[PDB]
C-alpha cells in the first residue's frame, strides 16, 4: 500500500492517491489558452 | 440656458457629429461606442 503497484497506470501508491484526491486544487495545467479564455465568457472564470 | 445631461452609463439619443462604420469581430481594434472609447477584441454575446 506503501509502494507503487506496476500493474496500476498510475506511478503513486494507493495512499498517495488517497491523499491527492483529499485535496482540491483550483487547476492543474498551468496552461491557458486565449482561445478558451474568449470562448467560455459565461463561465467568468477566475483564473481567466 | 443651462444644459443638464448625464454620461457613459445609459442609453443615449443626443450625439456629436460622427461617422459610423462596420463592425469587426475576432480582432484586436480600437473601438467606440456612444462615446466610450477604447481597445479590445469584439465577440457575440450571450448576455441579455
Amino acid at each position: 500500500q506503501i509502494l507503487p503497484d506496476p500493474l496500476k497506470p498510475t506511478k503513486r501508491s494507493f495512499i498517495e492517491d488517497l491523499l491527492f484526491n483529499k485535496v482540491t486544487l483550483a487547476d492543474a495545467g498551468f496552461m491557458k489558452q486565449y482561445g478558451e479564455c474568449l470562448g467560455d465568457i459565461n463561465a467568468r472564470d477566475l483564473i481567466c | 440656458v443651462v444644459l443638464s445631461f448625464e454620461l457613459l452609463n445609459a442609453p443615449a439619443t443626443v450625439c456629436g457629429p460622427k461617422l459610423s462604420t462596420d463592425l469587426i469581430k475576432n480582432q484586436c481594434v480600437n473601438f467606440n461606442f456612444n462615446g466610450l472609447t477604447g481597445t479590445g477584441v469584439l465577440t457575440p454575446s450571450s448576455k441579455r
